[PDB]
């Protein structure tokens, strides 16, 4: 799975 | 049996709900309702609660809810917004007011997604692929969401994504033309339209059709689809549809390669078959899947499809009590999914 910033 | 509930006012507010719902915060209101986020004890998740206003106010407000819970009930998929919980504090039919929907509230939309970060063709990839896979299980119950567009999606870190606020009446952008006009009956492929648009942007960075009222939104997507031909008019039920649209020049389709230069041109060629403008010669969510941009997430084996769903309540006619019953009924029946 790719990642992902979540704000914030 | 019944668990113990709390009361107390928030922002002019009263929310009466079980004990396990701990922290409320407001985060928004509105026509639909309320909402407060929430942690629960139960599951350890995030929630939000959902306080409906004035479920049972007339005839067309108490069938709106019934249809609301009946929808939410029913959706059990890992890329679609389940219902977590359902309650009223009334103990009886007769003193049933107030409804509270309980939901998991993850991660972040795909707009705020967006606003952090730059995405990989990988992610493009694998969040319209969980997309189409939730389509794939509304659509097999004869469901159309009718509102499909980034706010309307969550996500996690993990990229894992969910479809959620379902269209319940009977921007623009992310519409498809054939109901931004009411040119004719909403078919399943009207969320596909949604998803090319919404896909076409998270490729390039820009809103594909961001017309600033309805004839200037019609502009812009005729200019890349074309204009309707003999075959597609005779589908519009409108006489004055069908000379308004008789009315205005000619216009070829697009090369969408020269609109979309430097993509995945598999992805370039999803988007030429979701963004036709004949909703009947649109790609389905089923045919999607199987399309090769998705090579690396595609698993026909774990695209389930959902039960029926019984729609035969919208032709019935009945009394604001009847409506009001029906919905009692069903935060009765209702049961919690696994925990």
């Amino acid at each position: 799975n790719p990642g992902l910033k979540i704000p914030k | 049996e019944r668990p113990t509930f709390y009361r107390q006012e928030l922002n002019k507010t009263i929310w009466e709900v079980p004990e396990r719902y701990q922290n409320l915060s407001p985060v928004g209101s509105g026509a639909y309702g309320s909402v407060c986020a929430a942690f629960d004890t139960k599951t350890g998740l995030r929630v939000a609660v959902k306080k409906l206003s004035r479920p049972f106010q007339s005839i067309i407000h108490a069938k709106r809810t019934y249809r609301e819970l009946r929808l939410l009930k029913h959706m059990k998929h890992e890329n679609v917004i389940g219902l977590l919980d359902v309650f009223t504090p009334a103990r009886s039919l007769e003193e049933f007011n107030d409804v509270y929907l309980v939901t998991h509230l993850m991660g972040a939309d795909l707009n705020n997604i967006v606003k952090c970060q730059k995405l990989t063709d990988d992610h493009v990839q694998f969040l319209i692929y969980q997309i189409l896979r939730g389509l794939k299980y509304i659509h097999s119950a004869d469901i159309i969401h009718r509102d499909l567009k980034p706010s309307n999606l969550a996500v996690n870190e993990d990229s894992e994504l969910k479809i959620l606020d379902f269209g319940l009446a009977r921007t623009r952008w992310y519409r498809a033309p054939e109901i931004m006009l009411n040119w004719m009956h909403y078919n399943q492929t009207v969320d596909i339209w949604s998803v090319g648009c919404i896909m076409a942007e998270l490729l390039t960075g820009r809103t594909l059709f961001p017309g600033t009222d309805h004839i200037d939104q019609l502009k812009l997507i005729l200019r890349l689809v074309g204009t309707p031909g003999a075959e597609l008019l005779k589908k519009i039920s409108s006489e004055s549809a069908r000379n308004y649209i008789q009315s205005l020049t000619q216009m070829p389709k697009m090369n969408f390669a020269n609109v979309f230069i430097g993509a995945n041109p598999l992805a370039v060629d999803l988007l030429e078959k979701m963004l036709v403008l004949d909703s009947d010669k649109r790609i389905t969510a089923a045919q999607a899947l199987a399309h090769a941009y998705f090579a690396q997430y595609h698993d026909p084996d774990d695209e389930p499809v959902a039960d029926p769903y019984d729609q035969s309540f919208e032709s019935r006619d009945l009394l604001i009590d009847e409506w009001k019953s029906l919905t009692y009924d069903e935060v009765i029946s209702f049961v919690p999914p696994p925990l």
